[PDB]
């Protein structure tokens, strides 16, 4: 019953090719609603779910503002990095950030983050008492110093604990058609000879939301991930998720493999059988 | 520091011959963001290809979906052609009906 | 909504 909001940035140093490239984007759960792109000619935010649209324009110039400092913020700390870790300026590199909060089905306020990763690795990060730090490296605690003396993470609490939380919940009811639905996987399964020996069960979850969804293999009620194969929840680009897991079996002995298939817009848990 | 995109072909509704569908690409887990990824028709890359906004999970690896408007026949093949520092060799992963 | 973010590593 809880939910989340995220937003995620990337920045992309260009030795050579300009200033770093900034990209950030903007989620309600597994919904995307805003997007803003350096090198896109408007330099706005822009809208990327209909719900957000009915915001009047006060709201995208501040979100504006907002996005382009977080740019410019990065833009230097891509440069100390650079400084911390003795590299030089030729060669490319990634900033990465996140933050947002979760909201209990009560409404309230759960959960708060802050974070983030230099070349796809942890650098530092806001622990989930809000008033310290994790620092992955010497590199990092350089930072993590310098944000303890600051009281840095205090100053976040704001935001965290209350725009944050007050926007998740505004947008959660001018989407509440959308954001507070669930749509419950469609499921079949297919099956395919591959020898006269054996054959691939394969079982289909099909247009579900929200994405988290568990699907598991059985054999004659027990537990089976020996010759499975479980690939990556996927969108299939209207707003739902896909997802498959199939295992080889004798041939037949089809019918004494089960797949199991738990989603939260499933009252009951589906059992499929070939 | 560096990590392979995992490559998913596939379209957005069950595939039936001569109705409209949308054909999808997604790939997912890499590291760095740079990337190039297309959609081939019978070898020929299709020249509007849309695709989302650059994302990325909770292992800071990223994900984008590329996706085009299409009415699969019998006879037309489709693929993924995925380009990445990664990848010594651009993968190049054709269309499966039941992936 | 964003937040204003300015802080330096």
């Amino acid at each position: 019953g809880s939910h989340s909001m995220r937003y995620f940035s990337t920045s992309v140093s260009r030795p050579g090719r300009g200033e770093p490239r900034f990209i950030a984007v903007g989620y309600v759960d597994d919904t995307q609603f805003v997007r803003f792109d350096s090198d896109a000619a408007s330099q706005r935010m822009e809208p990327r779910a209909p719900w957000i649209e009915q915001e009047g324009p006060e709201y995208w110039d501040e979100e504006t503002g907002k996005v382009k400092a977080h740019s410019q913020t990065d833009r230097e700390n891509l440069r100390i990095a650079l400084r911390y870790y003795n590299q030089s300026e030729a060669g490319s590199h990634t900033l990465q950030m996140m933050f947002g909060c979760d909201v209990g089905s009560d409404g309230r306020f759960l959960r708060g983050y802050h974070q983030y990763a230099y070349d796809g690795k942890d650098y530092i990060a806001l622990k989930e008492d809000l008033r310290s730090w994790t620092a992955a490296d010497m590199a990092a605690q350089i930072t993590k110093r310098k944000w303890e003396a600051a009281h840095v993470a205090e100053q976040q609490r704001a935001y965290l604990e209350g725009t944050c939380v007050d926007g998740l919940r505004r947008y959660l009811e001018n989407g509440k058609e959308t954001l507070q639905r669930t749509d419950p996987p469609k499921t079949h399964m297919t099956h395919h000879p591959i020898s006269d020996h054996e054959a691939t069960l394969r079982c289909w979850a099909l247009g579900f939301y929200p994405a988290e969804i568990t699907l598991t293999w059985q054999r004659d009620g027990e537990d089976q991930t020996q010759d499975t194969e479980l690939v990556e929840t996927r969108p299939a680009g209207d707003g739902t998720f896909q997802k498959w897991a199939a295992v080889v079996v004798p041939s037949g002995e089809e019918q004494r493999y089960t797949c199991h298939v738990q989603h939260e817009g499933l009252p009951k848990p589906l059992t499929l059988r070939w | 520091i560096q990590r392979t995109p995992k490559i998913q072909v596939y379209s957005r509704h069950p595939a039936e011959n001569g109705k409209s569908n949308f054909l999808n690409c997604y790939v997912s887990g890499f590291h760095p963001s740079d990337i190039e990824v297309d959609l081939l028709k019978n070898g020929e890359r299709i020249e509007k290809v849309e695709h989302s906004d650059l994302s990325f999970s909770k292992d800071w690896s990223f994900y984008l979906l590329y996706y085009t408007e299409f009415t699969p026949t019998e006879k037309d093949e489709y693929a993924c052609r995925v380009n990445h520092v990664t990848l010594s060799q651009p993968k190049i992963v054709k269309w499966d009906r039941d992936m | 909504n964003y937040d204003y973010w300015y802080r330096s590593f």
